[PDB]
């Protein structure tokens, strides 16, 4: 089986250089071109450029001449990129990609790695502040408010995941540095408040979980 | 460049249909057509190269045609595992280039969204910062506009939105927006309004907080 494997999400400050790499299996590594693409969230593929690793011939993308570098190790098949003078523009899923045709090639894409998430930005890793979401029917709904953190991601549960149908988590959104998200868990109204209600907020990075009981408020 | 338009973005079919989704170049790409299958997991993987040509391993349910600018994935048989994101993507001319993508969705009636409002919490309120929540829940169609209103005045600024895939049980939406004010101006109005304007009603669909409750 041909597989790519690619390293790890990277937080980069801005300004900076950062490196990533996709480990080549199952094939010829020195046989194949080895293609990136970068995908903004928002938006879908852009091309950045590809090198064969059997001579290291390179070809780039007019728009990423002086800011990609690639590179590749033969010994440990292992392609590189390298990314220069990191700005927010740049924060995206990077993907390495085999093309299909050995050498002569066939501009299309057999087999892909499963993503690189660069982050780029000049916050460093804080906590996020938990805040309860409490109204002031057959049914109550209720929400958590997971306010300035970084980096992503973190995980929202309510009363220990026993509470899975009627709950949506929202993707974070980025204010002013920080990342904000917020979830929500429908119950009946014979449930609460008359039985406990909370949720579980876990922030991996800072090694925090937070436990949020819902109080009425009057 | 080559420029590719996929001919949506979003398409919305029932499981067991045929769909087709299709691309168009700017000039002749000569049959240099692949088409990507991503999943919400961020995975990919290409199902058809050079316009017809089904990689090994991807099920015959997938097809593809076209010639000149113009080409076609189609699904004969859509199944659950196919709901994704599909990318066109020309090899004639460096550098090859991809078309927007189209999300699939399945189809279903319409639901009108369940809005709640929740104002800023004490804990929230300390910190100086004040933030007013409303969720507008399992919705159908996605398409939906959310207006805020303090004390009857529209307000834009600080506000903030997200919104859910479509839900994998129900197939509808959900959307999240956060008006954020100091707590000073918080402090300042009584009446908060989230308003909705989606099909599923000519009026819109309001929820308010009012800081005399």
């Amino acid at each position: 089986a041909v597989q790519l494997q690619e390293s790890g999400t990277v937080l980069a400050r801005p300004g900076a250089s950062v490196k990533m790499s996709c480990k080549a299996s199952g094939y010829t590594f020195t046989s194949y071109w080895m293609h990136w693409v970068k995908q903004r969230p928002g938006q879908g593929l852009e091309w950045i450029g590809a090198i064969y690793p059997g001579n290291s011939d390179t070809s780039y993308n007019q728009k990423f001449k002086g800011k990609a570098k690639l590179t590749a190790v033969t010994s440990t098949s292992t392609a590189y990129m390298e990314l220069s003078s990191l700005t927010n523009e740049d924060s995206a899923v990077y993907y390495c990609t085999r093309e299909r045709g050995l050498y002569y090639g066939s501009s299309s894409f057999d087999y892909w790695g499963q993503g690189t998430t660069l982050t780029v930005s000049s916050a460093e890793t804080t906590p996020p502040s938990v805040y309860p979401l409490a109204p002031g029917s057959s049914m109550v709904t209720l929400g958590c408010l997971v306010k300035g953190y970084f980096p992503e991601p973190v995980t929202v549960t309510w009363n220990s995941g026993s509470l899975s149908s009627g709950v949506h988590t929202f993707p974070a959104v980025l204010q002013s540095d920080l990342y904000t998200l917020s979830s929500s868990v429908t119950v009946p109204s014979s449930t609460w408040p008359s039985q406990t209600v909370t949720c579980n907020v876990a922030h991996p990075a800072s090694s925090t979980k937070v436990d949020k009981k819902i109080v009425p408020r009057d | 460049d080559i420029v590719m338009t996929q001919t949506t973005s979003s398409l919305s079919a029932s499981l067991g249909d045929r769909v087709t989704i299709s691309c168009r170049a700017s000039q002749d790409i000569s049959n240099y057509l692949s088409w990507y299958q991503q999943k919400p997991d961020g995975t990919v993987k290409v199902l058809i190269y050079y316009t017809s040509k089904l990689h090994s391993g991807v099920p015959s349910r997938f097809s593809g045609s076209g010639s000149g600018t113009d080409y076609s994935l189609t699904i004969s048989n859509l199944e659950q595992e196919d709901i994704a994101t599909y990318f066109c993507q020309q090899g004639n001319t460096l550098p090859p280039t991809f078309g927007g993508g189209t999300k699939l969705e399945i189809k279903r009636a319409d639901a009108a969204p369940t809005v709640s409002i929740f104002p800023p919490s004490s804990e929230q309120l300390t910190s100086g910062g004040a933030s007013v929540v409303c969720f507008l829940n399992n919705f159908y169609p996605k398409d939906i506009n959310v207006k805020w209103k303090i004390d009857g005045s529209e307000r834009q600024n600080g506000v903030l939105n997200s919104w859910t895939d479509q839900d994998s049980k129900d197939s509808t939406y959900s959307m999240s927006s956060t008006l954020t004010l100091t707590k000073d101006e918080y402090e300042r109005h009584n009446s908060y309004t989230c308003e909705a304007t989606h099909k599923t009603s000519t009026s819109p669909i309001v929820k308010s907080f009012n800081r005399n409750e």
